[PDB]
């Protein structure tokens, strides 16, 4: 499956 | 990775999946998950209103739909599904490495797509479109399944600068039509260029019919903001609701009317007014009375770089729920300004009036800066010859893109994707 | 005429809600609400401002929905588009879910009190043109029930109701009692 | 595919490869290959003219350097190299399936790079910067590709950064700019666009061979000024030495300030643009005082308008024809809104409205005269500068392709991105 | 090393 | 004083390139041409309109290049910023390839021609303030980089004046004075 990286937030 | 030791016990069969937070692994739990199996705690929901109609560029969700966090997630594979599953979230609750397991499987369903619903100690609830719908808090329609949504269709009365069409695409929503009604020739101008002739216009609103709209094809969406002048209460010239355009308002209460199923017709339907919260009194009453809800307010500030205070009256999923701001979003002006220019305020104020510095003189804001207050893409507006005053107010009149963009996101769950 | 004829035993009694004016009274003239006095079988309301869906469900099933604007001078509390927009509104709330094929009537009638723009309104968002019906030598109808064309009359060009409005002096008006007629096709008669 | 079967010969030493045209194999040699050993044919030499200097948006040659043609291209690893070289000819000249080879060789460097100069029935010339030279036709050998830099320019009557513009598009590196401007919507246009990198100083008038001096050594001095007073359509012209024409000198002052002394071979390059409608003692004047002839090259062969301007410069190549690329707008209408409707195929700016809109007869829009002149769209949406103010400054530009087709070949003279 | 494809010509 | 002085026998005659005006005999006034009547040593041009570097590089090494605006009046064929320029170019064409020590001088001269637009022109293309030196008895600008010209109130209203009222040159003969250092001397 694809796969992405997150934006971490705050 | 606190909850790795409550799961093991939880297939050891000594503790209730269901007594477990399955988001966090706070014993905390209140509610219960409205998608699988488990329990959930109070900041769990709170993050959960915040971010799981929170999708990136990729028209992919921005976190794990489990929970609403998460480093690395899988995508999904399966049509005009939206969902990401974090692999540590993976890496419990279906089993140890099914992660990589998925990663490596081409072609990959997600688990609120796959035909049944075991996947470990995790399982897919039945009722959970209702529970997701009280989550968020009357007719109220279940997210169809990924495989059956098609291409939305839209009716936007007063479109403006097209700013709904603008957003609909932004989130990647395919549209099968999007008819509008306008009547400002700069506007409709924008509105052509800028989305390569596929709006349908139609003239006045007032030039509407019924028999028109059930020829228009059937709606699914909606969506307007009358002309606020008359509404205005700091207008000492104010017409009111009844007089001026302010009357305007009740083209859409007509025309949202003739748009809409009846009753045992139960397919997906969504609509959307908006108007200024500097009203009158009897004036907001009067609309609440006859599109028989009440508005709810959203200031641009939360998520842009204005202050622009706004009603929203409608029944799209989810729009009491918080304001996040995604990091694309620029808030203070300073963001938004062109280099060696400097924000006095941080915030725009409509709804000094010089809000800027150069080299020690006092500017006005520039068309482009003001695109990026209001959340535009950069020369959204730079299409004719009209002049600058013109372009001014085209932008003042308008949407900001971030809000709508926040209203129209739940969609994603009702239609088909690009 | 849209619906099919009731037989004559199986009639019922017409039930009115009666929004601006009050209609009570040539209603009964006519013997479609029984001369006994009851509240029964009529609503008059005034304010609708407050006025929900929920309220005319249950002010019962209406057979008939009137509505008009205050004769001129008087009573005009209110714009008289927010007539128009009111009744419209109401309108709705009071019309049968589908499918039910049991008779529904309305009628609005302006007593001369729209200007040319509110004529528009009105006439768009009832989805016809009125019918203008006169004294000797004055009121506008508009209305789903059959046969007001029933008897044509003198033309009455728009200048000469401008004129007849300007008098407008010594400061009404049941020239419309006749049109209720056809609703006895569907609706028990009294005395 | 006419070669392969006397490229057999040539290798079994019965055929000269000096005999052959290494680009087609035709046998009309008249000329030999500048930079490698064979003969070439002179629709060949045509070709090679139109296309060596032409590059794509990866800032790599858009054809082959042997052929300028070829259908599948490996391109240069070696940095600041921008060279190709179409599998097929590698497959004869070099040898067999050489070249799937140097498609696998994952760090690549170009026959014109390579350490050697022979490899195969393939070997470089060694005078071919002398060779190249007179192909296109005191003159600087290309610099070899490690060696190069960013480039280092002096921009006078800037005007709304033109050059800079073209610099970046072919992926020239740019050390520094300055540019001379007085007006303040292009400065505006400049900063913004650019920004920040341009360094802005006043008035032409106001840079001293000091200032020359210690805005360090440049690479490239360029410049149009004012044409007004030059223009002999204009009743009021006041002429090369009057009025703004004698701006001019100006030019001629500094280009003579930034140039290097005789026995500094350090590559140098200018550019000086006016307009063809001038005088014949003006334009003789200028060519006096540059000491050169002016080069006509019109927009209307590679854009949408009507646009003839003389320049004056040595620049390398300037003579050589020039080609539209797939990207240029050739015809109004591919210029136009949509709804919108050409009159004409060009416009013209050295009936007047030039548009049909829905029966009605309109201008251009600005959006759409960034379109003609080869601008991407929106480049001078900046400040809040009139309609009327931004025409004007869409009207005193260079067009874009054009000035790209007389930059590019300074990419074989310095660094890339 | 690298490979593109060309441009066909006008 | 920019150049080592030349030891007398060993000096050679000035070489000089004269440009619109003719200093020809003041020259040889000083002694620095000879009266005895050759072409030799001094080329004097007008029309320098299709002159070439070559041409000034044929017409022999110079060691003083001298221009100077036609008076008041009578012959201007051309605008005075012309002079300027024509000479600027042609100056250069007769500059010294570096480095080569050997001492070389240039002189313009306006005679009250130029405004005062033409002056900063002026000023600025030939890379310094002019001297101005005047008419006395009841009651002319010169650049250049040969030594102690910059060795007599007049306000530029003066001149101004002074050019109006003019209808109807060589207060300069002296300016070439320290060429003797490195230049023969005749008589
Ligand atoms: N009779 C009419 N029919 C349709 N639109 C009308 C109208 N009268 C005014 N309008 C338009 O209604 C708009 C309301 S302002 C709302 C603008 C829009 N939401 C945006 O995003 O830009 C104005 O643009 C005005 O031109
Ligand atoms: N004194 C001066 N110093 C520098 N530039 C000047 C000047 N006087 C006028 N100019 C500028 O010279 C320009 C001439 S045309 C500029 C064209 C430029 N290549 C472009 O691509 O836009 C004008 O922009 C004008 O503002
Ligand atoms: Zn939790
Ligand atoms: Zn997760
Ligand atoms: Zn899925
Ligand atoms: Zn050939
Ligand atoms: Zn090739
Ligand atoms: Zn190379």
């Amino acid at each position: 499956a694809r796969t992405k990286q997150t934006a971490r937030k705050s | 990775e606190f909850r790795e030791r409550l799961v093991y016990e939880v297939r050891q069969k000594c503790r209730n999946i269901e007594d477990i937070c399955i988001s966090c692994g706070s014993l905390n739990v209140t509610l219960e998950h409205p998608l699988f199996v488990g329990g959930m705690c109070q900041n769990c929901k709170n993050c959960f209103l915040e971010c799981a109609y929170q999708y990136d560029d990729d028209g992919y969700q921005s976190y794990c739909t489990i929970c609403c966090g998460g480093r690395e997630v899988l995508m999904c594979g399966n049509n005009n599904c939206c969902r990401c599953f974090c692999v540590e979230c993976v890496d419990l609750l279906v089993g140890p490495g099914a992660a990589q397991a998925a990663i490596k499987e081409d072609p990959w369903n997600c688990y609120m797509c796959g035909h049944k619903g075991t996947y470990g100690l995790l399982r897919r609830r039945e009722d959970w479109p209702s529970r997701l719908q009280m989550f968020f808090a009357p007719k109220v329609y279940p997210p169809v399944p990924a495989e059956k949504r098609k291409p939305i269709r839209v009716l936007s009365l007063f479109d403006g600068i097209a700013t709904g069409l603008l957003v609909l695409k932004d989130l990647g929503i395919q549209v099968d039509r999007y008819i509008a009604s306008e009547v400002c020739e700069d506007s409709i101008t924008v509105g052509m260029v800028r989305h390569q002739g596929k709006i349908m216009y139609v003239g006045d609103v007032r030039s509407v019919t019924q028999k028109h709209i059930q020829e228009w094809g059937p709606f699914d969406l909606v969506i307007g903001g009358s002309p606020c002048n008359d509404l205005s209460i700091v207008n000492p010239a104010r017409k009111g609701l009844y007089e001026g355009t302010g009357r305007l308002f009740f083209e859409f209460y007509r025309l949202l009317h003739d748009a809409r199923p009846k009753e045992g017709d139960d397919r997906p339907f969504f609509w959307l007014f908006e108007n200024v919260v500097a009203m009158g009194v009897s004036d907001k009453r009067d609309i609440s009375r006859f599109l028989e809800s009440n508005p709810v307010m959203i200031d641009a500030k939360e998520v842009s770089a204005a202050h622009r205070a706004r009603y929203f009256w409608g029944n799209l999923p989810g729009m009491n729920r918080p304001l996040a701001s995604t990091v694309n979003d620029k808030l203070e002006l300073q963001e938004c300004l062109e280099h060696g220019r400097i924000a006095k305020f941080s915030k725009v104020r409509t709804i000094q009036h010089f809000p800027v510095f150069m080299n020690e003189k006092e500017d006005i804001l520039w068309c482009t800066e003001m695109e990026r207050v209001f959340g535009f893409p950069v020369h959204y507006t730079d299409v004719s010859n009209m002049s600058r005053l013109a372009r001014q107010r085209l932008l003042g009149r308008s949407w900001s893109v971030p809000v709508i963009r926040h209203l129209f996101a739940p969609l994603k769950e009702y239609f088909a994707c690009v | 005429f849209m619906f099919e004829t009731v037989p004559v035993w199986r009639r019922q009694p017409v039930r009115v809600l009666s929004l601006f004016e009050d209609i009570k009274k040539e209603l009964t003239s006519l013997g479609f609400l029984e001369s006994g006095s009851d509240p029964g079988q009529l609503k008059h309301v005034v304010d609708v401002t407050d006025t929900v869906r929920k309220d005319v469900e249950e002010w019962g099933p209406f057979d008939l929905v009137y509505g008009a604007t205050p004769p001129l001078g008087h009573t005009c509390d209110r714009p008289p588009s927010w007539y128009l927009f009111q009744f419209h509104r109401l309108l709705q709330y009071a019309r049968p879910k589908p499918g039910s094929p049991r008779p529904f009537f309305w009628m609005f009638v302006d007593n001369l009190v729209l200007n040319k723009e509110d004529l528009d309104v009105a006439s768009r968002f009832l989805e016809m043109e009125p019918v203008t019906i006169p004294d000797v030598h004055a009121v506008r109808v508009w209305s789903n029930i059959p046969a007001i064309r029933s008897r044509h009359w003198a033309l009455v060009s728009e200048e000469e109701l401008s004129l007849l409005a300007q008098n407008k002096q010594s400061s009404p008006t049941k020239l419309v009692k006749n049109c209720f007629l056809p609703l006895r096709e569907y609706f028990k008669y009294f005395s």
